[PDB]
């Protein structure tokens, strides 16, 4: 019966790790319509209701029932993907956490930088009986401790690692096996590995892909409190359209520049504003009429905010919206004022931000051209020039799709990773035993077997 | 090296963010397993003892609710913790 | 179609002024500068009205009442108590206006919402006024880079490696004018193609032995015929020199 329970369950999560990203697609389309919807959404006036004002009359259901199924819906997406891409993180950082204990001595020559959340979190795995679940290597634990057992101590090793020391030997001795049967109550919990089940829980918590998932998922509750919510799900696009992903990487690829070009354009004004606070202050009255004066520079912070708000959104600047100065005193001034202002923050840093996308736009364009010609003019592993190979016609081709083919090598290793060590030939054996100490000295260097048959073959 | 001579001669002789998130990470997710790891499940079982697909279901959507209702207390703690170290 | 419905009405005629761009060559580099990110283009005003949607919400979820837009206080006219007025109202008036959408909805200052408001304008201006036009700008001008680019790939090929044997002009020019000689003498693609000429109006009866096995070939679309890294200076490199 549990047998059966557990392929039920195992059907339901195949289902939804298969219809993934289909729902994804699904939940977007949903919210456009809901959207769509809400544009026929008026305000009547007391509190204020609001309500759909429509000829038809029925699209008040159609909200409902579109809010309902846009939250099943992004539920069902939670469930997918966790489904299909929890079991990868979870796989990444279990090898990741391996390898540093077996090549790094993590936690037993390092220790964590006490700052990192992945390292401090990670420790709760090595303990635990479970802990290569994702990752092949099921041997991480002996391997470590073979490296380090001998200068660090095979008992206190055993201890990190938890691992048992008497146990094995006593059943080498004698088995001493009873049967256990899973169908009775308790076999369950006692079979899963709590300690496991923690830290995956806290891996996927701090995963980001799934906590933007379960913002989702909350914004899709909080829309039938107040269907406007659903507004937000339209910022989806960004991360479900590839094409839309070049536009905004013009954006992010000089973000960090564009941040820093708004906090210079905001010291600039400052100083602008600073200067026109010390003596300018007469040409900031904003009221039509003379009986109550609006003076928009008697204070630093009014002064500031007018300056940030007004004259940067005017297209002449400042001078746009401040007093004209002929006939004054200081008109020669105020026109410096007003002319450098226009053309250090109007024309000159706004071209900035604007060089800042172009320069981004042509960056990527670049970084795209180098990638195929990279790939065009060398070969992926060996790195030998196209003309060589070319010597022959077709060769280049040939070599890259029949002897240095990278999609070979990563069937080679899927190979490898499948067959049973036993069974292994001698250079299958080889190349097991460099990719288990991590030596890549078996891919071919600056050559081949052109290159080193080169008088035999030609 | 006139520069490093000079520096050689002149030369002479967050943690509490990630602890708290870990802390909610752990508190958070003991008391999700609270719920999962006692033997009280066998008279929450008795009901759905028989097969009723439908139950089935409605059991394997609340696993995954409370798992999102407790990532959701996950994060309401880390910010709780984040604004008391602010202050 | 267009010019006999020019006699019904004179002013289907304007319609064929529309012919400059599949006419004037010339022209076609200044539209490929905007055809050539098309895709990108229209992707980018889907882009911006969906932005000018999520700020046409905010507003008429919390600032309905400075968008008034009638002088006189008799009659209002509030162009945000509906979705479908507020958003046409953005993506007509704010779009265009110069500092976005605050230089047409009324002045915040005095309000409660005075912060926010001004966090709205200035938004509003930074990413619709600013970047998005910025993000068409930038999509025109690296479409004039781009094809720039590609003529000069083009160029450069031609002038660095044969069309048909694919050999370095290094190689060949080893010999003075040997890339000119081999390219124009030698391989030349207009000569190819009067072979083919040649081939396809000659008898096949008549055909000599080499012209059969290239008729063969050609009919069964085999092109190992043409010259691929080798030519008759690399092959009799030792006679010949
Ligand atoms: N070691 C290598 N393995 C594979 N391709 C290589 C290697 N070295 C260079 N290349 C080159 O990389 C390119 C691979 O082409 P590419 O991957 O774009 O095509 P595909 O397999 O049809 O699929 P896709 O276009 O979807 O990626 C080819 O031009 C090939 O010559
Ligand atoms: N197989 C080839 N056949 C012909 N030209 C080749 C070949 N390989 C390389 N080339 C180069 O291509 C260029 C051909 O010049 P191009 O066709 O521009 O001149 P054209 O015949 O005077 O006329 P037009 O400028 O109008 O096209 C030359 O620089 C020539 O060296
Ligand atoms: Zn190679
Ligand atoms: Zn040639």
């Amino acid at each position: 019966f549990w047998k059966k329970i557990i392929a039920y369950q195992q059907k339901l999560l195949n289902y939804f790790a298969r219809n993934f990203y289909n729902m994804r697609m699904l939940a977007l389309f949903v919210a456009f319509a809901i959207n769509f919807i809400l544009l026929f959404y008026k305000v009547s006036t007391i509190a204020v209701h609001y309500v759909l004002e429509e000829s038809s009359g029925y699209m008040e259901p159609t909200l409902r029932i579109l809010a309902i199924l846009h939250t099943v819906i992004s539920f069902f997406c939670i469930i997918g993907y966790y489904c299909l891409k929890v079991p990868l993180v979870i796989f990444k950082r279990e090898k990741e956490v391996a390898r540093k204990l077996e090549f790094d001595g993590l936690y037993i020559t390092e220790q964590p930088s006490e700052d990192d959340i992945k390292g401090q979190w990670d420790r709760l795995v090595i303990n635990t009986q479970s802990f290569p679940n994702n990752y092949w290597d099921k041997f991480v634990k002996r391997k470590v401790m073979d490296k380090y057992g001998e200068f660090y101590g095979r008992d206190r090793i055993s201890e990190l690692l938890g691992m048992d020391k008497a146990a094995l030997d006593f059943s080498d001795a004698r088995e001493k096996k009873k049967p256990k049967k899973d169908s009775s109550l308790s076999a369950v919990l006692n079979s899963i590995d709590v300690k496991y089940q923690m830290w995956k829980l806290g891996v996927v918590f701090t995963d980001n892909s799934f906590l933007y998932l379960a913002w989702y998922m909350t914004m899709s509750v909080l829309g039938h409190y107040n269907n406007f919510f659903f507004a937000a799900h339209l910022l989806d696009i960004a991360m479900g359209f590839k094409t839309l992903r070049t536009i905004l990487s013009s954006v992010t690829h000089n973000g960090k520049q564009l941040v820093l070009t708004v906090g210079l354009l905001a010291v600039v004004v400052y100083l602008y504003t600073v200067v026109a606070f010390n003596f300018f202050r007469k040409f900031y009255n904003k009221s039509e009429d003379g009986d109550t004066p609006d003076m928009k520079c008697d204070d630093m912070l009014t002064c500031y905010m007018f300056h940030m708000y007004v004259g940067v959104r005017a297209g002449g600047g400042i001078g746009d919206e401040i007093e004209d100065p002929a006939g004054d005193e200081y008109e020669i001034y105020r026109i410096i004022f007003d002319i450098t202002f226009f053309f250090f923050v109007i024309v000159i840093l706004l071209a900035i931000i604007q060089g800042l996308i172009i320069d981004a736009f042509g960056e990527l364009r670049d970084q795209q051209e180098q990638v195929k010609e990279d790939m065009e003019t060398k070969c992926f592993i060996c790195g030998i020039g196209n003309d060589y190979f070319d010597t022959v016609p077709h060769g280049f081709e040939t070599h890259t799709l029949q002897e240095h083919n990278l999609a070979n090598y990563l069937f080679f290793l899927m190979y490898l990773i499948n067959k049973d060590e036993t069974e292994h030939t001698g250079q299958e054996s080889y190349v097991w035993k460099m990719y288990q100490e991590r030596c890549w000295e078996f891919f071919p260097a600056g050559d081949c077997f052109r290159k080193q048959y080169e008088d035999q073959l030609n | 090296i006139f520069e490093m001579q000079l520096a050689a001669q002149i030369s002479e002789s967050s943690i509490l963010t990630v602890r708290s998130a870990l802390f909610a990470l752990r508190y958070n997710i003991l008391t999700l397993m609270r719920m999962l790891s006692l033997k009280s499940l066998k008279k929450q079982m008795k009901k759905v003892k028989k097969m009723t697909v439908k139950d089935m279901v409605t059991a394997f959507f609340s696993s995954y609710w409370s798992i999102f209702m407790t990532l959701l207390h996950f994060v309401a703690s880390v910010f709780r913790g984040f604004f008391r170290i602010i202050c």
